[PDB]
C-alpha cells in the first residue's frame, strides 16, 4: 500500500476513503514510520521483499522490479546517476494495472511511487555521481550526445 | 624456373648475357606507358605523373597517344563491355615487347562491380603482367608496381635479333610479394591509434 502522510491520519478508514487519497485500505493493518527512518532504506527492503516474491512469470516484475532494486541500492550507498529517479517513476507508470499478469507489482511499485512523491529530497540526496555507462575504449573516439 | 612462351630453367657465352642484361636494363629504365583513360583509377595514375609524385624520375613520364610508342599497358579503370574490344585492339596495335599493368580492383577482377555490363577483370582477354589492388590505389602503389614490372623485365630473356637465335620470350617466375612480405607483416604488433593524426 501507497505511504501516506500526518496529514492524512485524519481519515477514516474505509475502502473508498483511503482511495481517493492516493493509497488503498488493503488489510487496515497500518505500520507507523517515525523521522530516524530513511525512506530510501525503506522503500530498498520493501522493494527487495517484492523482487524475490516475484513468481517469475511476467517480464516486467521479474525484470523491472530488481533494476529499481539495484538503484535503490545506489541511492542508498549514494552511488546514485542522474535518471535513476525517472528510472523508478517509468517503473511505476509502467507495472501498474494490466501492464503485469498479476497485482503483485502495482503493490509492490505502490509504495515507490508514494515515497517518491512525498519524499522526493531523500531520493534525490542519493544522486552524487555523474552517469557513466560506456567506459572508454583506446582507439575508438565515442559519440559525445548531448 | 621460367615460363617460355611451358617451365623451364634458365637458358642463360657470357658476352651473350651481357647483351641481354643492357637490354634489360634499357628496357626497365625506359618504359613508356600508353595514354589511356577508363575510370578514376586513370586520375590517380595522372596524379603519380604530377609534380608532387614525379613519375618522370623512373624515365616513365613520355605519355603517348598512339600505341606504337607505348610500351606499357595500364589499364586503369572498369573493363566495360563496350570497351573491351577498344582495349583488345589497343593492345594488339602494341609492338613487343609489351607489358601490362592492371590498376585497381576494377582491371583486377571487376571489384564492386559484378554487373551485367562489366568484363570482370582484363586478364579475361589479355595478359596482365602487374596487378594493384586498391580502389584507387594510391600514386604510390603505381610506382611500387612500376618498381615490380621493372624487376621482372630485368629477369627476363627476349632474342636480341630477329635472325639469329631463339625467338622464344622466357618471363622469370617471380616470388610472390605476398610470400616475400609475410616476414615483415605478422610481425607487425601496434599501430597508432585511428583517433589522432
Ligand atoms: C609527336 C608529338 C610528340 C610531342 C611530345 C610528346 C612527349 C612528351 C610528353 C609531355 C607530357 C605531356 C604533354 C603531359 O600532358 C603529361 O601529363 C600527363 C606528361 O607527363 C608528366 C608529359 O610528359
Ligand atoms: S507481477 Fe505477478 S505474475 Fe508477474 S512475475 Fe510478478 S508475481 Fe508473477
Ligand atoms: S577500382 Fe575503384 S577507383 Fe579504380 S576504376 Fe574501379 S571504381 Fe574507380
Amino acid at each position: 500500500t501507497d505511504f501516506l502522510t500526518e496529514a492524512h491520519l485524519d481519515l477514516p478508514m474505509e475502502f473508498e476513503s483511503i482511495g481517493k487519497a492516493g493509497s488503498r485500505l488493503g488489510t487496515a493493518l497500518a505500520m507507523a514510520v517515525d523521522h530516524e527512518i530513511n525512506m530510501v532504506s525503506l522503500v530498498r527492503n520493501l522493494e527487495e521483499f517484492f523482487a524475490r516474491e516475484s513468481c517469475g512469470w511476467c517480464t516486467p516484475c521479474r525484470d523491472g522490479l530488481p533494476w529499481s532494486v539495484k538503484i535503490l541500492r545506489a541511492l542508498e550507498r549514494g552511488e546514485g546517476q542522474p535518471g535513476d529517479i525517472e528510472t523508478l517513476e517509468q517503473l511505476c507508470r509502467f507495472l501498474g494495472p494490466g501492464k503485469t499478469f498479476c497485482a503483485h507489482a502495482p503493490g509492490a511499485v505502490e509504495p515507490l511511487q508514494s515515497a517518491i512523491k512525498y519524499f522526493r529530497e531523500e531520493f534525490e540526496a542519493g544522486i552524487k555521481q555523474p552517469f557513466s555507462n560506456t567506459h572508454l575504449i583506446n582507439g575508438i573516439q565515442p559519440n559525445l550526445l548531448k | 624456373d621460367y615460363t617460355l612462351t611451358e617451365i623451364v630453367t634458365d637458358p642463360l657465352n657470357v658476352f651473350m648475357g651481357k647483351l641481354n642484361d643492357m637490354v634489360n636494363w634499357g628496357r626497365k629504365n625506359s618504359i613508356w606507358p600508353y595514354n589511356f583513360g577508363l575510370s578514376c583509377c586513370y586520375v590517380e595514375m595522372v596524379t603519380s605523373f604530377t609534380a608532387v609524385h614525379d613519375v618522370a624520375r623512373f624515365g616513365a613520364e613520355v605519355l603517348r597517344a598512339s600505341p606504337r610508342q607505348a610500351d606499357l599497358m595500364v589499364v586503369a579503370g572498369t573493363c566495360f563491355t563496350k570497351m573491351a574490344p577498344v582495349i583488345q585492339r589497343l593492345y594488339d596495335q602494341m609492338l613487343e615487347p609489351k607489358w601490362v599493368i592492371s590498376m585497381g580492383a576494377c582491371a583486377n577482377s571487376g571489384g564492386m562491380y559484378d554487373i551485367y555490363s562489366v568484363v570482370q577483370g582484363v586478364d579475361k582477354f589479355i595478359p596482365v603482367d602487374v596487378y594493384i589492388p586498391g580502389c584507387p590505389p594510391r600514386p604510390e602503389a603505381y610506382m611500387q608496381a612500376l618498381m615490380l614490372l621493372q624487376e621482372s623485365i630485368g629477369k627476363e630473356r627476349r632474342p636480341l635479333s630477329w635472325v639469329v637465335g631463339d625467338q622464344g620470350v622466357y618471363r622469370a617466375n617471380m616470388q610472390s610479394e605476398r610470400e616475400r612480405k609475410r616476414g615483415e607483416r605478422i610481425a607487425v604488433t601496434n599501430l597508432r591509434t585511428p583517433d589522432e593524426i
